[PDB]
Parts: C-alpha cells; structure tokens; sequence
C-alpha cells in the first residue's frame, strides 16, 4: 500500500479557490489508482473523483466535475485537487486515498472552511455555580467560550491541574459565523470560596489568552 | 441515479465481548462483470480518517484483527465483529466501487450500553459581565447520562422558544459510558431584561417524568 501526506487547513472566503495536496509514497509494484472524497456534516461521505497516477486518466462523479480538477505530479508523485468557486457548502475535510485490487489506505484530511468571517478571539464568561448548580455536595461550573473564528479554541481547567470531570463541549456554529463552546467541570461544594476554579482558554489564531476565575 | 446503500441499525449499543452484526442494502446489484463484488467496510474513529476493515465483501485488509468478517449476496451484506473490543467503537461505513460514481452508507455508530442513567441538571444564568455586552446566554447541563437521546426544551415565563437553542454533545466516556450535553439559549440583553422565569425541561428514559430547573430574575 501507498502512505498519503495530505496538505493544511484552508480557510477560504465564498468565491475563492484552494488547491489541496496529497504526497504520495511507497515501494510497490501493485497498480494503484488515487481517489478524493468530501466528508460534510450535510452530505457524509461522497467520492469525488479517481485518477490514474501512469497517465493521468481521471474520471468524476458528475456531481464534482467542473468543481473539482484531479492532477498528478508524476516527479514529486503527489497528487492534487483544485475546488473552485467555493461556498458554504463545500465546507468538508477531503481526504485522498490510494486503491490496489488488496486494499487501500486514506490520507489523513485536509480541512476546508469556507466563511466570510474575520480571525476574532473569543469573549470568555463564567457559568458560575450556585444552588441551581449544585446536586447534593456535588456542584457544577463552567466558562462561556463565545464569538470566536476560526477553531479551535483550547481550554484547561487551574492551569491543567484539574482534568478529572472537566467537558469541553464540541463547539457551535452560530449563524453570526462565529463559534461558541463550553467548558464545564463538576466539584465538590464544600471546596467553593475555598479553592479557586479558573478556566484558561487560548485562542491561538488571534493570540488571545485569557484566565477567568469561577465562582459564585 | 447514485447507488444508494442503505445501513442499518443507524446506532448499535453493545457491551464488550458482544458478537455485533451490521446490514448494508444496495439499490442496485454490485456484482461486477469480473465476478468480483465490490463492497467494502470502514471504521471511523473520532478525530481520523477512515481505516479499511474488509473489501470486496470478505477480505479481510492486511493488519485487520480476525473478529472481523464480512459476508453477503450481490444486494445484502453483513459486517460481524464476533467480539467487540474497546478498540472497535466508532462509526462504520459500508462503500460500493462496483458503478461509478462510488458511493458510501450513511453509517453505523457502535457504541457501548449501559443501564439507564438519569442526567444531572443545572442551569446557569448570564454573567453581569456578558450582560455588559449586549448578550445573554442562559445555559443548561445535563451531565453524565444515558442513553443519548434527550429532550431540552427551553421556557422563558412560560413561551416555549424555538429555534434560538443550541446542543453539543460530549462523546461517551471512557470510564462510566455516559454522555453530556449543553443547550445554550442565547437572547440579546434587551430580551433577556423583559422577562422574570427562565426554565429548561428535560426529558429523558432514566426520568420518571420531566425535570425542570429554573430560576427567577
């Protein structure tokens, strides 16, 4: 089997054009073919197009073809996929993938975000606990990650002493374009005003980094 | 048109050590001209591409462990996993390269069973700091429950609110199998000020009837 290296992140405006890339590698003598396919949150998993990397045949699903341009560097053998004209929907990861008649194997995806939002960092606001918070000496806390773009966000708990009970929700899409989450963690209530809960959050495209303590 | 192949169950809760079976329905027949049927399995796990389990209805891919087999007619196929390790939970897809265009199952999400748990409940309100802003964000956490499926609905002085809720979900964890979920409503400050009872109710399996928790402002 083939070792794909698939290209960066991408993060596009509507309109835009991206070039995606697959390094391509292996001592074998199979015929393999190389194939892209699209996973989306609207559409799951759809196969674009095949190439054959000895001549650069290509066939397409009908769907893609005009969308997609499938090339073979033959040199460098890495393999590459032009989108064109992109909208929200082709928001997705593509992976490209290699085919033997024994197999195949998948690159690791390249992440495609088409939007017209700007880098933001993130607003961060406690979920403070209280009586409404609390479920028989067990109380639970959180922060409030919100209007940030692009992902992700990361967020600790005490400078990442506290890792045991902690969520980090998956983040939101708003219809703002900007994304959301929640960090909550779950504490014994006696320990409230006695041990400080911070929440650290970094938001590494904007350079923002902010600790927020929590509390009621 | 495409080849529409159809999984099922959609999600399938088992124990470790389990013997799981899953279906996949081809609209069309996928034996090929050559003899061959090219119907292939996959396992996605969180975070990474797909990996190849079988191909071509019952080979098994080089490096794959032998709990896994597949088996089927040219329509009809079955992927078994004849005892379910801790490694094998993700989602799976079943895929047709018979007929071009190439076409993929919706999938399959193995995950592991457990007895019912009822969610904790706990609503939290705005921050003075967010309020500041223009914004309000009422949150409410159902934590460590199961099954997944759940019902929040938000009230805010007894007027059911639609479509100005968001959910997330954590994946399933690791030690106790349970899930949790945030639904966040968000109300611009001006909202947020004009009324008094904010209320999210929940309804779940492990529930004897809907809790709600609440608080008056």
């Amino acid at each position: 089997q083939v070792k794909l290296q698939q290209s960066g992140a991408e993060f596009v405006k509507a309109g835009a054009s991206v070039k995606l890339s697959c390094k391509t590698s292996g001592y074998t003598f199979n015929n393999y073919w190389i194939h892209w396919v699209k996973q989306s949150p609207g559409q799951g998993l759809e196969w674009i197009g095949e190439i054959d990397p000895s001549d650069g045949y290509s066939n397409y699903n009908q769907k893609f073809k005009g969308k997609a341009t499938l090339t073979v560097d033959k040199s460098s053998s890495t393999a590459y996929m032009h989108l064109n004209s992109l909208t929200s929907e082709d928001s997705a990861v593509y992976y490209c993938t290699s085919s033997t008649s024994v197999g195949g194997s998948w690159g690791q995806g390249t992440t495609v975000t088409v939007s017209s939002a700007s880098t933001k960092g993130p607003s961060v606001f406690p979920l403070a606990p209280s009586s409404k918070s609390t479920s028989g000496g067990t109380a639970a806390l959180g922060c409030l990650v919100k209007d940030y773009f692009p992902e992700p966000v990361t967020v600790s708990w005490n400078s990442g002493a506290l890792t045991s009970g902690v969520h980090t929700f998956p983040a939101v899409l708003q219809s703002s374009g900007l994304y959301s989450l929640s960090s909550v963690v779950t504490v014994p209530s006696s320990s409230l005003g006695t041990q400080t809960y911070i929440c650290n959050v970094n938001h590494k495209p904007s350079n923002t980094k902010v600790d927020k303590k929590v509390e009621p | 048109s495409d080849i529409e192949l159809t999984q099922s169950p959609l999600s399938l809760p088992v124990s470790l050590g389990d013997q799981a079976s899953i279906s996949c329905t081809s609209s069309q027949s996928l034996l090929h001209s050559n003899g061959d049927t090219y119907l292939h399995w996959y396992l996605q796990k969180p975070g990474q591409s797909p990996k190849l389990l079988i191909y071509t209805l019952s080979n098994r891919f080089s490096g794959v462990p032998d709990r896994f087999s597949g088996s089927g007619s040219g329509t009809d196929f079955t992927l078994k996993i004849s005892r379910v390790e801790a490694a094998d939970l993700g989602i799976y897809f079943c895929s047709q390269t018979t007929h071009v265009p190439y076409t993929f199952g919706g999938g399959t999400k193995l995950e592991i069973k457990r007895a019912d748990a009822a969610p904790s409940v706990f609503i939290f309100p705005p921050s003075d700091e967010q309020l500041k802003s223009g914004t309000a964000s009422v949150v409410c956490l159902l934590n460590n429950f199961y099954p997944r499926e759940a019902k929040v609905q938000w009230k805010v002085d007894n007027a059911l609110q639609s479509g100005n809720s968001q959910e997330s979900v954590t994946e399933q964890d690791s030690k106790d199998s349970t899930y949790s979920l945030s639904s966040t409503l968000t109300l611009s400050k001006a909202d947020y000020e004009k009324h008094k009872v904010y209320a999210c109710e929940v309804t779940h399996q492990g529930l004897s009837s809907p809790v709600t928790k609440s608080f008056n402002r």
